[PDB]
């Protein structure tokens, strides 16, 4: 069968390179057209690119000054790179495959969660970023300080567990 | 860049009901470049739609979509549980390839009331941070 | 949300004297500093200007007699000719607008045609009112393009060119049209006009106009064809003509009581220039040019040139001197077609972005006080000093010796807001198409000669110009040709190839037919290691591959498997190539009347014609292809050149398939046949690659098997007619159920025998939709034996599945008739200037 | 072409009145237009209908049977129309194909005016 499965550095700080790679399994990677898509949060998808087996390029002129898609046909894989990127950039980025240039995509990759900020990893205070925090719990929301704000806390990446009541 | 511009914002039905979902775009393109998705929540978007009527291999016959220049519409007969998602329609005529804003495709449930929490409560609509449409009660929940 | 919207003047076309026969022409005679002024023809029966063809008109080309014909003033066969060349500059396929909101303005005088009794010989009765009756110039034209706004013939004298224009231009504001011809035309049949101006004393010796010259003694007189094609600017906008000025304001107004009917005034004159700057919202500073009425006689170019000083003369601000020039300085006066002739000479200056020069002949005017130095003639080619906006104007005047005077504002177009361009279907490969069509093969021939002789002394024009412009711009006629070309000069040799009768590789030629087209499916043997992989990147043909692989593993575990054989993978990858193919003609504008199949070919046919869905298609072909490879080993097919009957040793061979009167198939028994082979080495005979013999007993085995497989499908009522070569006729898609899908592998094929009776039934072209030309030859045969034209096309070939050979087969489908969609193929790109259509005219003159 | 526009939906306001000035003094060619407008001004005038010399009986190549349109017998009221404004069409139809309708109606009450 098919199946799409993309990596890449999630968490990013303004000015630097999002760089992402998909890998393709079972598929034939010659003759159809690899893409990236991404859709910044809540809002409707955006085409960045695509690039065939053989290095044929096509970019979204809204951002060809500052991205380049690449194939390794040996690997059967395919990438992304996004410079001087900025908090407009901060998108689900995902990895599609199309029946042809700019066409229609039938396989997806699993979605990337790209997030582009400047602000050193905090631990919550319970009466944080980044946002993978766990305890009606609502989302997350940022304020312009830069901090999320939403029992057992759980802060993954600042090791921290309040787990107050 | 052509726009599509989809409407309604949020449709909101039951299931069996039969849910029309509308896309317009900001000039003609033919109807060999018109597409149609579902995503369910988190997840990444499935086609249903390719060609402006052609159904996707593995997409229940329920889902029809028709429309030609500037109006296009995809239609499912009877919405089934599963249905219940955002769809986005997809231009791809025009170099620069677009997609619908997208529209909802909530539950109808008879209206409730907030119980600053907001606790369980329908419609959505309320004058922060809510929370999704819940499993087994279907009403939302605001936190400003 | 309503004012005088501007109007767009989207094409123009005129015939003029000196040779002039298009805007361009009239460019070179206007630089060149070469007049016309020549002395009268004898052809006509009784010095001035005189029109190349005044009295040559195509007339089978509209459908009017000759009869007809000789009796139509030639004003009324030059204003139907140059009509169609306007439209064809403004890039309308006249067809197109056929029970159209379209008028027609025409300005015109009588001019002494048809006056003397009428030689019974030439049998003219009947014909000669309607064939000069003033309102008939403007409503033949609405009859013959089928045209239904307004319809008006405009007498005002010289001026009655621009009040056309100013008439079509509040039709067009006030919802009267939604486009609009104008112009006027004037041929001098008879001389009583020249014999009055004589007598008058108001015609130079010369027959040139001298204007605003210290040379000045009178008027020439000429004629000629001027039109424009109005548009309101934002109809040309959304529907992206090539807007070429904008009429800005313009107004009309009489001198009444002057000094004699004919006589000037230069109140008059001012009044009309102020109410135009009015309407246009501007000042004489705003304009740079002006393009005046400007006849070279003593007495009225002062009358004219103080008018001028009063209105283009003061406040001149920051704008320099004024440049003032005339047109007749070089043609004559033109008379009715004197007004839309000076629009006509400032819309090429804006093209090339430079103010039209005049014929400057000898000291300016004593009579005139250019003491203020406010006005300057336009002596040579000068800069177009843009408006304090930047926008270039220019201001061009008609006044008429009736009275009647006229002033026109035309500005240089805005800019197009730019849209998103369509996709263009089919990779680009550097080739583009470049169509041909005429009502004749002469004026067939003609087209490409001239197209030629365009193209060799325009080099740089981009070949998907002429590409696009040939194919939306232009109307298809019956007689057809087209030209493959990567790049100019490449299509100059292969537009000439055509011209001169040359059979040259990249060129076809064609005659369109009624009939309708005929998918034929092979099957057989079209498959080659690699096929049709360079339509991958078309969104059309690519995601039916992909919906292909989708339904093929869950029905047999296969799928593109071309990245880089056998009768049960050979069978449904080809399937799959055809019913792609099929969608990709689909796309492009190729619709069926009906589909055909050879054998499997039949359910690829089905699938297109929407009996049985794709998946459905598939199952039954790769369940039908599974129960083959069930009965291998022994068996066999041959080809057998020599037809049948003749070759109709019995009990392990017998005729499985008839392709033509010349080729059939023959199967049975593995060696029986090597016996048959081995036998003809001493008639054509070859065998296919096989290890079975369908289409023979050998097949009985897997039946009952294959019905049941195949018993879920759903056949459903088709969209395209679907013959069947088994029943023989139309069937019904309900139909072809798994015993049809059985019946279809076991009884013989009678392909030859469909052919037959689909070229009996009058279908026109045949279209093999397959990767390699396989019953296209044996087709050609049949059609030879019935004598018929129909046409036979392939679409793809082996070392040709590139676009570039589908890009071949839509010319050539295009050639014979079918309807390709050049917008979906050739994107959309630009209007490029073109001959026009090559009128074969003959001379008529009573 | 008059059945299908002044015979359809005229809903209680009677027949539409029906005739032709060319009747009494024939085809003016150019000015037959202005003659038929006319001929409607001198009605609106008197308030009647001007009539139309109506011979034999009606043609039999036309549908008659909404009863929709009738013949400018004699003289006949001239209904107004609900706004109150009495109005009338007037056609002419050139044989280079070029066609002309102009709706004539009624003059508007005169705003008085102090007299001098």
């Amino acid at each position: 069968q098919v199946q799409l499965q993309q990596w890449g550095a999630g968490l990013l700080k303004p000015s630097e390179t999002l760089s992402l790679t998909c890998a393709v399994y079972g598929g034939s990677f010659s003759g159809y057209y690899w893409s990236w898509i991404r859709q910044p949060p809540g809002k409707g998808l955006e085409w960045i690119g695509e690039i065939n087996h053989s290095g044929s390029t096509n970019y979204n002129p809204s951002l060809k000054s500052r991205v380049t898609i690449s194939v390794d046909t040996s690997k059967n894989q395919f990438s992304l790179k996004l410079s001087s990127v900025t908090a407009a950039d901060t998108a689900v980025y995902y990895c599609a495959r199309g029946r042809g240039s700019s066409s229609s995509f039938d396989y997806w990759g699993q979605g990337t969660l790209v997030t582009v900020s400047s602000a050193s990893t905090k631990g919550p205070s319970v009466f944080y970023f980044p946002e993978p925090v766990t305890v009606h719990t609502f989302p997350a929301v940022l304020q312009s300080s830069g901090l999320y704000s939403l029992c057992n806390v759980n802060h993954k990446p600042s090791n921290t567990k309040v787990d107050k009541k | 860049e052509t726009t599509l511009t989809q409407s309604p914002g949020t449709l909101s039905l039951s299931p069996g009901e039969r849910a029309t979902l509308s896309c317009r775009a900001s000039q003609s393109v033919s109807s060999y470049y018109l597409a149609w998705y579902q995503q369910k929540p988190g997840q990444a978007p499935r086609l249903l739609m390719y060609g402006a009527s052609n159904r996707a291999t593995g997409i229940p016959d329920r889902f029809s979509g028709s429309g030609s220049g500037t109006d296009f519409t995809l239609t499912i007969a009877r919405l089934e549980p599963e249905d219940f998602a955002v769809y986005f329609c997809q231009q791809y005529g025009t170099s620069p390839q677009t997609f619908g804003q997208g529209t909802n495709v909530e539950i109808k449930r008879t209206v409730a009331a907030p119980s600053c929490l907001l606790n369980n409560f329908y419609p959505r609509e309320a004058k922060e941070s809510v929370t999704e449409q819940d499993s087994k009660d279907s009403t939302y929940s605001l936190s400003s | 949300e309503l004012e005088s919207e501007p109007i767009a003047i989207v094409g123009m076309a005129c015939r003029l004297p000196g040779e002039v026969d298009s805007p361009e022409r009239l460019w070179e005679l206007i630089t060149s500093g070469r007049d016309s002024a020549a002395e009268v023809p004898d052809d006509r029966g009784w010095h001035g200007n005189f029109m190349a063809g005044a009295g040559d008109f195509d007339a089978a080309f509209f459908g009017i007699s000759p009869r007809e014909a000789l009796a139509m003033d030639p004003q009324q066969r030059q204003a139907l000719e140059t009509t169609w060349e306007a439209l064809e500059s403004a890039g309308i396929p006249p067809e197109t607008l056929r029970g159209s909101d379209t008028g027609v303005f025409v300005g015109m005088s009588h001019q002494g045609y048809a006056t003397g009794r009428p030689r019974p010989e030439d049998g003219v009765d009947g014909y000669l009112l309607t064939g000069n009756t003033a309102s008939v110039a403007s409503g033949r034209i609405a009859y013959v393009l089928g045209l239904e706004g307004p319809a008006l013939t405009v007498d005002t004298a010289c001026s009655s060119s621009l009040v056309a224009l100013h008439t079509a231009c509040g039709s067009l504001r006030d919802g009267d049209c939604g486009l609009a011809v104008a112009g006027g035309v004037s041929v001098m049949a008879g001389p009583e006009v020249f014999t009055e101006f004589s007598r008058q004393g108001a015609l130079s010796p010369d027959g040139r106009c001298k204007p605003f010259s210290d040379e000045a003694d009178g008027f020439g007189l000429g004629e000629g064809s001027a039109f424009v094609v109005l548009q309101r600017l934002s109809d040309a906008r959304r529907e992206g003509r090539r807007v070429l000025g904008v009429v800005a304001g313009s107004a009309v107004n009489q001198d009444g009581a002057s000094n004699g009917l004919s006589a000037p005034s230069g109140v008059a004159q001012q009044r009309v220039i102020r109410r135009a700057w009015a309407r246009a919202g501007i000042t004489g500073a705003d304009v740079a040019v002006v393009e005046a009425h400007g006849t070279g006689t003593r007495l009225g170019d002062p009358v004219e040139a103080s008018a001028l000083l009063a209105t283009y003369g003061k406040s001149r601000g920051s704008s320099g001197p004024v440049l003032l020039g005339s047109v007749k300085s070089n043609i004559g006066h033109a008379q009715a077609a004197a007004g839309v002739a000076g629009v006509i000479k400032v819309l090429l200056g804006l093209e090339r972005g430079v103010v039209p020069p005049m014929l400057c002949r000898g000291e300016r005017s004593g009579l005139i006080d250019w003491s203020s130095g406010e006005i300057e003639l336009a002596d040579g080619v000068r800069e177009w000093s843009p408006a304090a906006d930047g926008v270039r104007r220019a201001g061009v005047s008609a006044f008429g010796v009736s009275g009647t005077n006229a002033h026109v504002i035309i500005a240089e177009p805005p800019e197009p807001e730019p849209v998103p361009q369509p996709r263009r279907m089919l990779p680009a490969t550097g080739v583009v198409p470049v169509v041909l069509s005429a009502r004749t093969g002469a004026a067939l021939r003609a087209q490409a000669g001239r197209l030629a002789d365009h193209l060799a002394a325009h080099p740089g024009i981009a070949p998907a110009d002429v590409s696009w412009t040939m194919a939306r711009a232009r109307q298809h006629f019956e007689e057809r040709a087209a030209v493959l070309a990567a790049d100019t000069a490449e299509a100059v040799h292969r537009l000439r190839a055509v011209a001169d009768g040359a059979v040259v590789p990249g060129v076809v030629t064609g005659s369109a037919s009624d009939g309708g087209s005929v998918f034929v499916f092979p099957g057989q043997g079209a498959q080659w290691e690699g096929m049709a992989r360079e339509l991958l990147p078309v969104p059309v043909f690519a995601e039916s591959i992909a919906e292909c692989d989708a339904v093929l593993s869950e029905v047999a575990g296969f799928s593109v498997s071309e990245v880089l054989e056998r009768v049960d993978v050979v069978q449904p990858v080809l399937f799959a190539v055809m019913v792609s193919l099929a969608r990709l003609w689909r796309a492009c504008g190729a619709v069926p009347s009906a589909v055909i199949g050879h054998s499997q070919g039949e359910i690829a046919a089905a699938v297109v014609a929407g009996a049985l869905s794709l998946e459905d298609g598939m199952r039954v072909v790769a369940r039908r292809s599974r129960a083959v490879r069930a009965v291998a080993g022994r068996g066999s097919m041959l080809s057998v050149r020599g037809g049948r009957s003749d070759v109709e040793w019995t009990g392990r061979l017998e005729v499985a398939a008839v392709n033509g009167p010349d080729a059939v198939v023959v199967a049975g028994d593995a060696q029986a046949a090597r016996e048959f082979l081995e036998y003809c080495e001493g008639i054509r005979a070859r065998a296919i690659p096989v290890d079975y013999a369908s289409h023979t007993a050998h097949v009985e085995p897997v039946r009952d098997e294959l019905v049941q497989a195949l018993a879920g499908i759903t056949p459903r009522r088709a969209e395209v007619p679907f013959f069947s070569t088994l029943t023989g006729d139309f069937l019904d898609g309900t139909e072809l159920d798994a015993g049809y899908w059985y019946r279809n592998l076991r009884h013989p094929v009678e392909f030859h025998s469909a052919v037959q009776a689909l070229t009996d039934q009058g279908y026109a072209t045949f279209i093999e939709v397959s990767p390699h030309p396989v019953l296209a030859s044996s087709v050609q045969e049949t059609l030879d034996d019935a004598e018929s034209d129909a046409a036979v096309l392939g679409t793809l070939e082996r070392d040709a599945g590139d676009a570039d050979r589908f890009l071949t087969a839509l010319a050539d489908a295009h050639t014979r008739g079918v309807a390709v969609d050049w917008e979906a193929v050739l994107g959309r790109a630009g209007l490029v200037d073109l001959p026009g259509y090559p009128f074969q005219g003959k001379r008529f003159w009573l």
